[PDB]
RNA sequence: UGUCAUUGG
DNA sequence: AGAGTCCAGCCAATGACA
DNA sequence: GGACTCT
């Protein structure tokens, strides 16, 4: 049913890859919530506040302060993206949204084609 | 009669002085016989 | 007995603290005196952090305790040491 | 710490404490001597300046992730100056002197209390104005700024940069100086005693004929000053070199510290026991320095003059600028665009004699730390090295000093050929660039030069007179 | 153990004894650092100059022996020399103050001491030598009871 | 080589500054300035 | 004997740790009878000829005469006179059959004076071997020919060799002489001239290549690297350069040596003595990287270390790298870094001495009270401990670890010999499948009895099988009371004996099972100390690796086990409330990026964004321009920066509103636009969000080390292999890998989580094996010890 | 109890079917090549069939959680009920969630071990016995509440001794006994 | 009879 | 979550000091 | 300085 919009945004031309690229690298890189307290070294000073500041409890809410700010309003599959979409469906329509606004950027959408900096033409002396 | 080191003695008289009571128990050993015993070859069988 | 706490010759501890003891022990005398005597007769870190005291509890304390450095281990007659060398005389 | 012609010595110790969690307790704090302010209200009360002043001077050469905590403690410092309905400063360093005056619960009265606290906050600063003062404090805050997040670029506490040496006379003055201060105030409390006993203004000879010095005198060779004598072991001729030219570090620590290096022999240390690492042996070139209190006091006229009379109208650059500070007692504040016109100008009239005195170390703290710092004080490590004066080895310029060199001595070349050699110490030299040999000098380009402030004698100068007994170590 | 300086301490010991006077005929000592940077090739110079003062013609074998300190050495109960020339020279050598008999102890019978009644402490005592508790274990794991 | 005895120099004794024995002169005018003048002045 | 000294034999030397440079020792006499008796028995020297543990001879010889074997044994074409003025007193009974020209090889083959064979060492009494080394006459080695020897008959002949073989190395040493002069070492200038010019080419073409990539991200040519990936890059580079020097080094080795063949050096170099091709290059080449806590020299006050370099210098010799060697003669800043080294190994040392002797105190308490019993059981108090003492019921010292020959198809009984190791294969595949098994333990040394013989002369093949069943079931019913599993005895005895390689005669394998039962008989006694022994040889091992510094410290990406003495006392300390290293192990990378995706510390400031703040009517704004290329360096997407910052503003509490949104700049960049309202007051709030915000949008366990999905090939069995992923989390509980997929994924926890999930067994398996793992490579014998302490 | 740790119980309740059929049987991971597992789950009560491969036989257990139990029994049941407990419990049937985080049956660590028979009891603790008057030598101990002791149950047979196969690097398999001792 | 200092394997 | 408590290799040798 | 236990 996605089809719909997504046809909407952009052209049925690379559209089913990117809906496979978005279903597989969003059910790949799903993140769920993982520890961080202060009862289990250092980093750089200038995150190490910032890490120790997020490793305490008080400084998190009980429950989620949801977006008021009103952003994306050219592409509005987050009306229904807030809150109809929690499970995996969620970070796939994610993905694809920023797919589609890589694609009507007119640049690559993936990451892993993105090919690395070889850095062993510098470092291939002796 | 006791054959001890004299700082073992000097050791339990402390620990007495600190109040622990350190009693000693014997071996009344029942009597024991020799009776002679059956040959015993430990040699392999080929 | 007297065995644990010989006579002293060089030119006791514990008698001296039994002295301490012994000078609390009236009828015209609180319990906290001769209390804190027998404690410090015994284990002065009961009450107190401070070590060097010839206490009974010195004999069981930490290293050089009596059963670590006179029981499993003593000084022995018809003992001798020496440096070493080589020899080809010898097997 | 006091200068050395007040006495008796004051020593008052200082502590700041930052929590990102309470950002308006920025708390400079002492021990029953001092209130517990915020040390930007403070700084406010000393130097009588604005708070937009004190982020504007904070954030000046900083990295963009330290002027986060600069502004976070300026708001703090607002906030809590805004709490109170028509803050004024002065009541509310006075009404912090009243709380802990009351709360001391001293027998003084409240100007005897304040001129007491106020007037003996920094004793190494006693008789200078108080702007300078709490441009001191906006000084140490910047240091600690950076030292929180740029923590290894800051000198660590068992460095040799931080710290001063007792040599054999120091110990006979600490304690001359507690036994007679013992003495007057054993004379003051039997005073007391014979007044409030009996009531007659009198003294006892018993107290007076005995000063408590011959039996300290006596114990000092004990060694009992942690480790400072002890019986000479008759080993070797060469230990009558070797144990009064050894320091010792007493309590990270016992590691083979950067700071250790040129100063000190490499190889001449303990290997074993409870001292190892502890106890090193200078360098055959390096020295420690003693000075006079009266040498000390012109010492410090003359610079302070030197300071005042050139660069007269810019030494009031309290914001934006580096702090010129005379054995940490701040006394002027640079242009930031003249520092590199200070600095040579002071070590070409260091080498000159200009000020009476050639081991005065002008150190310059770059790196956004940003002061000047002049040591001329005793128990500091000194050590000649070879000056190179705007890219040039000023030992190849002289063409006489090889011809005269053996018809005279160490002295005669200091006066004669002075910007040949600088005695430099171990604070100058670590906050400096220094080439290591002259051939690697003479084997750089001519403009790879110009970033070389000194170059280095050989290695073999590097070693103690135990090590020079070794052959090709 | 790398200890590679000894050899030229013995190398410039040698080149001494050859000609231990400058030019001017007054005793100068060999400068060889505690840190050295002048390198081996120019001790070696310095050493063949030496010799070269010392003997006015040598044949460059015997100079060559000379300068690396190599010498052909005799059995001396055959008389018959070794297989390859032996590392012989000249070299400061120390004594240090850890002597035998300052170390040398023995005791048969003596004192005791007075609480526990074993053997006393000291050497100036002539106490016992502590049969300590590795020992003990050393005596336990070879199952002498 | 000019180096080395400009450091060679410094070892060698002063008579004119006061330096008779080097590896220990900081440690003499330590205790000189301590029993001449700064005794005096505590 | 004279003079004042104890003069004891050097041959014990190395049994005591005892140099002759002012080491004491101290007597007792002990004039009871029955310690008379026990003296003169059970503390001999000739009873204690075999170590107790891995039965190499504790005596043997020392550093003279191990190049006085090597050139004793290369020695050639000498006549009657030169053998006996050799041999000396030893000879009186010298056969000379008909020969009148002589070698080595025939002094050695009267030295040994048996015919006795052993694989790759022996045949028929002569040397097989090239050259006698120190494997063949140092104390504590696995190829002693006295090991041998007193495998064949006892111990008096293994100390009568000893004792032989020093006195005639002794009368060589005197006969020859042997010297290594400087002339060996450096005879020209013409090999580390040639090396000095080839470091300080290499090292300029280092430092322009590196200097080429920095000046590249200073104009911006190209995105900079990470500081680890930076360093790991130089560090691969300066390895090149101290690898190019090593094999110069071999290269002159071999050139000398076919020049010069009788280069002293050198022969004490081939004679195994104390020097190989790295020490050569610390005289003769370069000093390498000097390593403080594995990595270099830290850099102190304004970028560096020394005042000899710039402000931040990039400068690889400035961090440690030492470029000169002991011939050229070090620099001050070189002998700084080599000086670091001495005196961190020094304080190491002192500060390792007094922990090593605590734990060695401690362990040896807990263990001494653990004997051998009457029955070959391994026993303390009253718990059984193990059912056969060492696995045998015989002595350690007569043990003999044997090579394990993996079943094939060419073999006589390859139907009995793979159901036996189907039977047994479990365990010779073990370090998380890495390893398989070379080795296995043979009751005794039977190889010296093996003798080869032609098929007509043999025993025939059914009838030694029947021999070999009959006495491992004769073996398995009398000696272990059917409890024990021997079918390794049984499989040594089928694959060593068989006959499709090796046949022997009928006495022959009635001399070896013979001996075989004289070892279950005689050796292993009731009351054999064997928990303090095993207590004392761990201590003294890990003492000795303490104070040598064996173990060098080296840091890598992943997280792993440490090697060493304090990771023994954190095995041995069991203490609870600890991170454990958990390694999981699979053959899909899926399941394990899963897991590695959610587990991995990742924040935004080590992204190295770009963020600036603006202030608006209505909004703070805040744009965070990342680069795509730091993105797919941490192995993320923009999917996950964007949900960690997210994440972090939706749930903070200073932040009162709040609106993202992702914008794109480039294929280079990526740019995730803020716009927020904070809590009064806004802005010391607005402070404090710019001050964490790059630290606490983050995501995974905070940990300093990464989780990178490794791999390696593992074993099913000896022919069977499969590509296996491995991944290590430093993690407490178990509970939170409870939410993924972990099916045909093996997780190895440490030693609590295995109890409180496997049990104790596998407690005890997984401190035996992790007790072992911290020697290092190459003390397999350790593994008795370790399970008779893990077992405890 | 979630749709993960329902396969690790599945590896478990062959082992369990393999006992139920075999009392003295060797139980390790390769008793898993013989058998086969079918699951469907579901929030209230899991069911899980296990089929022997060449003898075709089904086993049906029912996985429940430890608050919402409903029980009736199915055909080709096992007869009780597998219970996923909070905490660790005393019962061959109450597994509790921490054994099921991981896959506890393929790991290296999972021990190869057999309920001795009358024969093998009675020819150890006559090993066991010091030859001296009625003195016994003790086994290593080992708790009830282990999934050992949980896998090995039989109703009316006492589980006293569990002989071990320990993995031995130098010789292979070495046989070890624990003794099982009460808990609570 | 114990502390402190220095040193050795 | 934070203080109390106990632990820090073995065997020496000199001299000074209480 | 660092690990175990009670609070
Ligand atoms: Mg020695």
């Amino acid at each position: 049913d996605i089809r719909e919009l997504l046809s909407q945004y952009v052209d049925d031309a690379n559209l089913e890859d990117l809906i496979e690229w978005a279903m597989e690298k969003s059910s790949k890189y799903y993140i769920k919530n993982i520890g961080n307290t202060k009862s289990n070294t250092k980093f750089e000073s200038k995150n190490n506040i910032g890490i120790e500041y997020s490793k305490d409890s008080r400084n998190k809410l009980s429950y989620r302060n949801k977006p008021s700010i009103a952003t994306n309003l050219e592409y509005k599959t987050l009306c229904d993206m807030i809150k109809g979409t929690s499970g995996t469906e969620k970070e796939f329509l994610r993905y694809l949204l920023f797919g589609i606004k890589c694609i009507k950027k007119g640049v690559e959408y993936n990451i892993d084609k993105i090919k690395d900096v070889s850095y062993n033409d510098y470092f291939n002396v002796l | 009669k006791i054959d001890t080191t004299h700082v073992s003695k000097v050791f339990l008289t402390q620990m007495n002085a600190r109040g622990v009571k350190v009693k000693l128990d014997f071996e009344r050993r029942p009597p024991s016989f020799y009776k002679p015993l059956d040959k015993v070859d430990l040699k392999p069988s080929f | 007995p007297l065995i644990i706490r010989p006579a002293i010759s060089f030119w006791n501890e514990l008698t001296y603290l039994l002295g301490m003891i012994v000078k609390n022990c009236n009828l015209n005398a609180d319990e906290q005196v001769i209390q804190k005597a027998v404690i410090e007769y015994d284990d002065i870190k009961i009450i107190s952090n401070n070590t060097t005291s010839i206490n009974l509890s010195y004999i069981t304390s930490g290293k050089n305790n009596m059963i670590r450095s006179y029981i499993v281990a003593r000084r022995k007659d018809q003992t001798a040491r020496s440096v070493i060398g080589p020899s080809t005389s010898i097997t | 710490v006091s200068p050395p012609n007040v006495l008796p010595t004051r020593y008052r110790h200082y502590k700041i404490s930052l929590d990102i969690s309470q950002l308006e307790a920025l708390n400079i704090s002492s021990t029953k001597t001092f209130i517990t302010v915020n040390i930007v209200l403070l700084s406010q009360y000393l130097s009588r300046v604005s708070l937009e002043f004190i982020r504007r001077s904070l954030s000046y050469d900083m990295p963009p992730e330290v002027v986060y905590l600069v502004n976070a403690i300026i708001d703090s410092a607002k906030r809590i100056t805004e709490s109170i309905t028509d803050f004024n400063i002065d009541t509310y360093i006075n009404d912090l002197v009243e709380a802990e005056h009351i709360k001391q619960k001293s027998q003084l009265t409240i100007n005897e209390f304040k001129y007491e606290m106020l007037h003996n906050f920094l004793p190494h600063m006693n008789y200078t104005p108080d702007q300078l003062k709490g441009f001191y404090m906006i000084s140490l805050l910047r240091k600690f700024l950076y030292c929180i997040f740029h923590t290894s670029r800051y000198p660590d506490r068992d460095s040799m940069v931080c710290h001063r040496i007792l040599t054999y006379g120091k110990y006979f003055e600490t304690l001359a100086h507690d036994e007679l201060e013992n003495y007057i105030g054993n004379i003051r409390n039997d005073i007391m005693n014979n007044h409030k006993n009996r009531g007659t203004y009198a003294v006892n000879i018993h107290v007076l004929t005995t000063p408590g010095l011959n039996h300290a005198f006596s114990s000092l060779l004990s060694g009992k000053s942690d480790g400072s004598y002890r019986t000479h072991p008759h080993y070797s001729w060469m230990q009558n070199i070797s144990i009064p030219r050894s320091v010792g570090f007493y309590p990270s620590v016992r590691k083979y510290h950067p700071s250790q290096y040129l100063y000190f022999c490499s190889s001449d240390v303990p290997e074993r026991g409870p001292q190892v690492g502890l106890v090193s042996q200078l360098s055959v070139l390096s020295s420690i320095t003693n000075i006079l209190t009266s040498e000390y006091l012109d010492l410090e006229k003359k610079i302070c003059e030197y300071i005042r009379s050139y660069y007269k109208d810019d030494i009031s650059y309290f914001e934006t600028g580096f702090p010129i500070t005379i054995e940490n007692a701040l006394v002027a504040s640079l242009n930031p665009n003249m520092i590199c016109d200070f600095v040579t100008d002071f070590r070409r009239r260091k080498r000159m004699g200009f000020f009476g005195n050639l081991e005065v170390g002008i150190t310059l703290v770059r790196d956004h730390m940003n002061e000047i710092r002049i040591n001329i004080g005793a128990g500091r490590l000194v050590r000649p090295f070879l000056v190179v004066d705007n890219g040039e080895l000023m030992m190849d310029v002289c063409p006489e000093l090889e011809s005269r060199l053996d018809d005279m001595t160490f002295s005669d070349i200091q006066k004669e050929f002075p910007h040949v050699i600088e005695m430099v110490d171990i604070e100058q030299f670590t906050f400096s660039n220094v080439c290591e040999s002259v051939q690697k000098f003479r084997m750089m380009s001519k403009d790879e030069r110009k970033q070389y402030d000194l170059c280095d004698f050989p290695a073999e100068f590097r070693d103690g007179y135990v090590a020079s007994s070794l052959v090709g170590i | 153990r790398k200890t590679i300086s000894m050899l030229i301490e013995v190398i410039l010991t040698a080149a001494y004894s050859a000609k231990p006077y400058n030019n001017k005929g007054e005793n100068r000592p060999v400068c060889f650092p505690s840190s050295n940077e002048t390198s081996i090739d120019t001790y070696m110079q310095f050493a063949k100059q030496c010799y070269e003062h010392s003997n006015p013609k040598l044949s460059d074998e015997e100079l060559s022996d000379k300068i690396f300190c190599e010498k052909i050495l005799y059995d001396p109960e055959t008389d018959k020399p070794y297989a390859s020339k032996v590392f012989f020279g000249p070299i400061y050598y120390l004594r240090l103050r850890h002597l035998t008999q300052d170390k040398a102890t023995v005791r048969c019978r003596g004192k005791k001491t007075k609480l526990i009644r074993q053997a006393n402490e000291g050497r100036k005592r002539g106490g016992g030598i502590k049969f300590g508790e590795m020992e003990r274990d050393c005596l336990i794991a070879h199952g002498a009871a | 080589e000019m180096d080395q005895r400009l450091g060679y120099k410094f070892l060698v004794p002063d008579p004119k500054a006061g330096v008779f024995y080097r590896p220990l002169h900081f440690q003499y005018v330590s205790y000189s300035n301590f029993i001449l003048h700064r005794l005096h002045e505590i | 004997t004279e003079g004042d000294t104890i003069k004891i034999s050097p041959g014990i030397a190395n049994s005591q740790n005892a140099d002759f440079d002012g080491d004491e020792e101290w007597m007792i006499l002990e004039q009871n009878p029955k310690a008379v008796i026990e003296q003169s028995i059970l503390m001999y020297p000739t009873t204690l000829l075999k170590h107790d543990i891995h039965g190499a001879p504790v005596y043997g010889s020392i550093q003279d005469e191990i190049v006085a074997a090597y050139s004793l044994f290369r020695i050639q074409d000498l006549c009657l006179d030169e053998v006996l003025n050799i041999l000396g007193k030893y000879g009186r009974e010298f056969d000379p059959k008909g020969k009148c020209k002589f070698s080595g090889k025939d002094i050695y083959t009267y030295l040994i004076g048996e015919k006795i064979n052993y694989p790759g060492l022996l045949k028929d009494g002569e040397i097989i071997a090239n050259d006698v080394d120190s494997n063949f006459v140092v104390a504590m080695r696995h190829l002693s020919l006295a090991g041998l020897l007193s495998d064949h008959k006892s111990n008096v002949e293994g100390i009568n060799f000893i004792i032989k073989s020093s006195y005639v190395f002794k009368r060589y040493l005197s006969i020859y002489g042997f010297g290594v002069t400087f002339k060996d070492l450096r005879p020209n200038s013409t090999f580390t001239n040639k090396l000095e010019a080839i470091n300080v080419e290499k090292i300029e073409l280092i430092k322009e290549a590196y200097a080429k990539y920095l000046n590249d991200v200073r104009d911006g040519k190209i995105v900079p690297l990470s500081k680890a990936l930076e360093a790991d890059y130089v560090e691969s580079m300066l390895s090149n350069l101290t690898n190019l020097n090593i094999r110069e080094i071999e290269e002159h080795m071999r050139q000398t040596l076919i020049d010069d063949p009788d280069n002293n050096l050198l022969k004490m170099a081939k004679a195994g003595y104390k020097v190989n091709p790295t020490e050569l290059m610390y005289i003769l080449g370069t000093y390498g990287q000097q390593r403080i806590d594995g990595e270099p020299a830290e850099t102190r006050v304004l970028g560096r270390v020394l005042p000899y370099y710039l402000p931040d210098s990039k400068d690889p010799e400035g961090r440690g790298y030492i470029l000169n060697s002991l011939t050229k003669g070090l620099t001050g800043s070189q002998y700084y870094f080599s000086m670091l080294v001495a005196r961190s190994q020094s304080t190491d040392i002192v500060c390792e001495t007094s922990r090593t002797g605590t734990l060695a105190r401690k362990i040896i308490k807990k263990m001494e009270d653990m004997v051998v019993d009457g029955y070959g059981q391994v026993v303390i108090g009253n718990t059984l401990i193990k059912y056969a003492a060492n696995y045998t019921k015989i002595l350690g010292s007569v043990c003999k670890p044997v090579d394990l020959i993996y079943p094939d198809e060419s073999m006589t009984w390859y139907l009995e010999i793979s159901a036996l190791w189907n039977k047994i294969k479990q365990g010779f595949v073990y370090s998380q499948k890495q390893k398989l098994a070379k080795k296995t333990l043979a009751p005794f040394n039977f190889l010296v009895f093996v003798k080869p013989t032609t098929e007509d002369n043999a025993i025939k093949v059914k009838d030694l099988y029947d021999m070999i069943h009959n006495v491992i079931d004769d073996v398995r019913e009398k000696y272990f009371f059917t409890v024990s599993n021997i079918d390794f005895m049984e499989y040594i005895f089928l694959t060593h004996l068989n006959p499709s390689r090796i046949r022997i005669t009928k006495e022959t394998a009635i001399t070896i099972f013979e001996k075989f039962y004289e070892k279950l008989n005689y050796t292993l006694g009731g009351g054999t100390p064997i928990g303090i022994i095993s207590a004392q040889v761990l201590s003294e091992k890990f003492t000795q690796q303490a104070l040598s510094s064996f173990h060098t410290t080296e840091k890598s990406g992943a997280v792993k086990q440490k090697l060493g003495f304090n990771e023994f006392n954190n095995l041995t300390n069991l203490s609870k409330n600890k991170t454990e290293i958990i390694t999981l192990v699979s053959d899909d990378i899926s399941k394990l990026q899963s897991v590695k995706i959610n587990f991995e510390f990742v924040c935004l400031g080590e992204l190295n964004p770009n963020i600036t703040l603006r202030k608006e009517t209505d909004k703070y704004v805040v744009d965070i321009i990342v680069n795509r290329l730091y993105i797919k360096r941490a192995e993320i997407t923009e999917l996950v920066v964007e949900y960690m910052i997210e994440r972090f503003i939706s749930f903070s509490v200073i932040v009162k509103e709040w609106g993202m949104e992702t914008f794109i700049e480039d294929e280079d960049n990526i740019r995730f636009t803020v716009y927020l309202n904070f809590v009064e007051p806004e802005e010391l709030n607005l402070s404090k969000f710019m001050m964490v915000l790059p630290g606490a949008a983050n995501k995974g366990k905070i940990s300093k080390f990464k989780i990178p999905i490794s791999d390696y090939t593992g074993y099913d069995d000896f022919n069977q292999t499969k590509k296996l992923n491995k991944m290590t989390v430093e993690l407490m509980n178990l509970k939170e890998l409870g939410s993924f997929d972990l099916e045909n994924v093996n997780v190895y926890p440490g030693v609590w989580n295995t109890y409180d999930i496997f049990g104790i067994e596998a407690a005890r398996e997984y401190l035996c094996e992790a007790m072992l793992n911290t020697y290092g490579e190459g003390f397999d014998y350790l593994y008795q010890p370790c399970d008779l302490l893990a077992s405890l | 109890m979630n749709q993960y740790n329902v396969k690790y119980l599945a590896k478990i309740l062959c082992l369990k079917t393999e006992i139920a059929r075999d009392p003295y049987a060797v139980i390790n991971r390769n008793v898993l090549l013989r058998y086969t597992t079918d699951i469907e789950y579901n929030d209230l009560v899991t069911l899980i069939t296990v089929r022997h491969k060449i003898d075709s036989m089904k086993t049906v257990f029912q996985v429940f959680n430890e608050s919402s139990i409903n029980y009736t029994p199915v055909d080709d049941d096992y007869g009780e009920p597998i219970i996923i407990t909070s905490y660790l419990q005393k019962g061959h049937n109450k597994f509790p969630v921490n054994f099921l985080y991981i896959d506890v049956v393929i790991s290296d660590l999972f021990p190869s071990f057999v309920r001795l028979d009358t024969t093998e009891t009675n020819i150890v603790n006559s090993v066991l016995q010091t030859g001296d008057g009625k003195k016994t030598l003790r086994l290593p101990k080992m708790l009830e509440t282990e999934i050992v002791v949980k896998i090995l149950y039989r109703p009316n047979i006492p589980l006293k001794i569990v002989r071990f196969f320990r993995n031995n690097m130098v010789t292979g398999v070495e046989i070890a006994d624990r003794s099982v001792i009460s808990v609570a």
